[PDB]
């Protein structure tokens, strides 16, 4: 059992936008809801809604939610997420997230509670702007031509203006990973993302190359960095 | 309408020691209370359900308490590898509520005190033409936190600076630091000295390079 977000994209503000989750592994039944919740870069966990699995049409929606987004099975294994008037605000990655539950009580009477998730998936990321994609700026990251070299040494590259995030960056071909250092991204106030990796490299043991990847615009950079 | 409320926001602890956090509801929720752990580009990872029942494969060093509307998650014997937000979510309703989660909390490990080794990374030549400049100075491998300044012949930089800082580091507990300065061709070509400056408690590193010497 596993769980796989799809969907994410770039959109302009006022634009809609559907999202799909699809399960491996196990299919929906009454013994679960399936429900969406999601994560603004460096916030916390939002609850948006659930859905019930079982033949009842049962759904719940964030009173944030309810009027402006839905949530659906379309089939035994996905369920989706449309989303209508979105804003950079509803910038953020959306994980499916499967919800177990106890029935209490007796009915036709009987009552869903003591609801907790007890699996995820590795997310899908929506970002809301006015700008158009944009394949980032490799630049090299050297000390100053002026100093006064020296055996080791730390280089980088700089991942400049890239719309919408990820990057990926590894270093010669993903060979080198030991004294990698690579910073989260920043979101610049042009509206664009920037972040660094630098390499801490022993001697003149190795050209240094980072490989920079923004599936976005399907783009690969192959920088080669020397002082 | 349900609200979660965590106390503090953050919190510290060395390693070996122990640290609670706690999970206020504004009204009973019979104890269903459920507590996750989140790393960096994580989903959030289940410890305990109904306050105090360790999910399945969880260490031992987790233990939920609490009743009614006050509860606690505790973690013993902390390792710098519970580094993490940890949120609480009350399981009673999901019908009309704003959110079932808490606000998180994140968990601070204070391993060894290491001092920063930094660097300053003068531009590129190919990135003044753009129009913008960004120059980017690192602190890496250090704890306790940082503060970085910035100038420009002897000006202390106000604006134009991003700073991102690394999740702490599994094993050792350690943070990176990279900061990058902004600035247009126009001002990068008015100034001459550079200027990082990278202060740890009562030890600074300072790192410069002037215009014309790169």
């Amino acid at each position: 059992q596993s769980l796989e977000e799809s969907g994410g994209d770039l959109v302009k503000p006022g634009a809609s936008l559907t999202l799909t989750c699809t399960a491996s592994g196990f299919s929906f039944t009454n013994n679960y809801y399936m429900c969406w919740v999601r994560q603004a870069p460096g916030k916390g966990l939002e609850w948006i809604a659930c859905i019930y699995g079982g033949g009842r049409d049962i759904v719940f929606y964030a009173t944030w939610a309810k009027g402006r987004f839905t949530i659906s099975k379309t089939s035994s294994t996905t369920v989706t997420l449309q989303m209508t008037s979105l804003t950079a605000a509803d910038t953020a990655t959306y994980f499916c997230a499967r919800e177990n539950f106890d029935a209490v009580g007796v009915g036709g009477g009987t009552y869903s509670t003591d609801y907790y998730f007890d699996l995820w998936g590795p997310g899908t990321l929506v970002i809301v702007s006015s700008g158009q994609p944009k394949a980032p700026s490799v630049f090299p990251l050297a000390p100053c031509c002026g100093d006064t070299p020296s055996a080791t040494v730390t280089l980088g590259c700089l991942v400049k203006g890239y719309l919408p995030e990820p990057v990926t960056v590894t270093w010669n071909s993903g060979t080198l990973t030991n004294g990698v250092r690579t910073f989260p991204s920043v979101r610049q106030s042009s509206g664009l993302y920037s972040l660094s990796s630098v390499v801490s490299v022993t001697s003149s043991s190795q050209p240094v190359t980072c490989n920079v990847a923004h599936p976005a615009t399907n783009t690969k950079v192959d920088k080669t960095v020397a002082p | 309408d349900i609200v979660m409320t965590q106390t503090p926001a953050s919190v510290s602890a060395a390693v070996g020691g122990t640290v609670t956090i706690n999970c206020q509801a504004s009204e009973t929720i019979s104890n269903y209370l459920a507590w996750y752990q989140q790393k960096p580009g994580q989903p959030p990872k289940l410890l305990i359900y109904k306050a105090s029942t360790l999910a399945s494969g969880v260490s031992s060093r987790f233990k939920g308490s609490g009743s009614g509307t006050e509860y606690t998650l505790t973690i013993s014997g902390v390792q710098c590898d519970d580094a993490a937000t940890y949120y609480c979510q009350q399981g009673y309703s999901i019908s009309d509520i704003d959110n079932s989660f808490g606000g998180g909390t994140e968990v601070v490990v204070k391993g060894d005190p290491v001092a920063p080794t930094v660097l300053i990374f003068p531009p590129a030549a190919d990135q003044v033409a753009t129009g913008t400049v960004t120059i980017v100075c690192v602190a890496n491998k250090y704890f306790p936190d940082v503060t970085v300044t910035w100038e420009v012949d002897g000006t202390t930089q106000t604006t134009g600076i991003e700073n991102s800082k690394t999740p702490q580091n599994s094993a050792d507990c350690t943070y990176n630091l990279s900061s990058t300065l902004t600035l247009t061709s126009t001002q990068y070509n008015s100034h001459k000295e550079y200027t990082c400056k990278v202060t740890q408690g009562t030890t600074s590193v300072v790192q410069s390079f002037n215009r014309g010497d790169c």
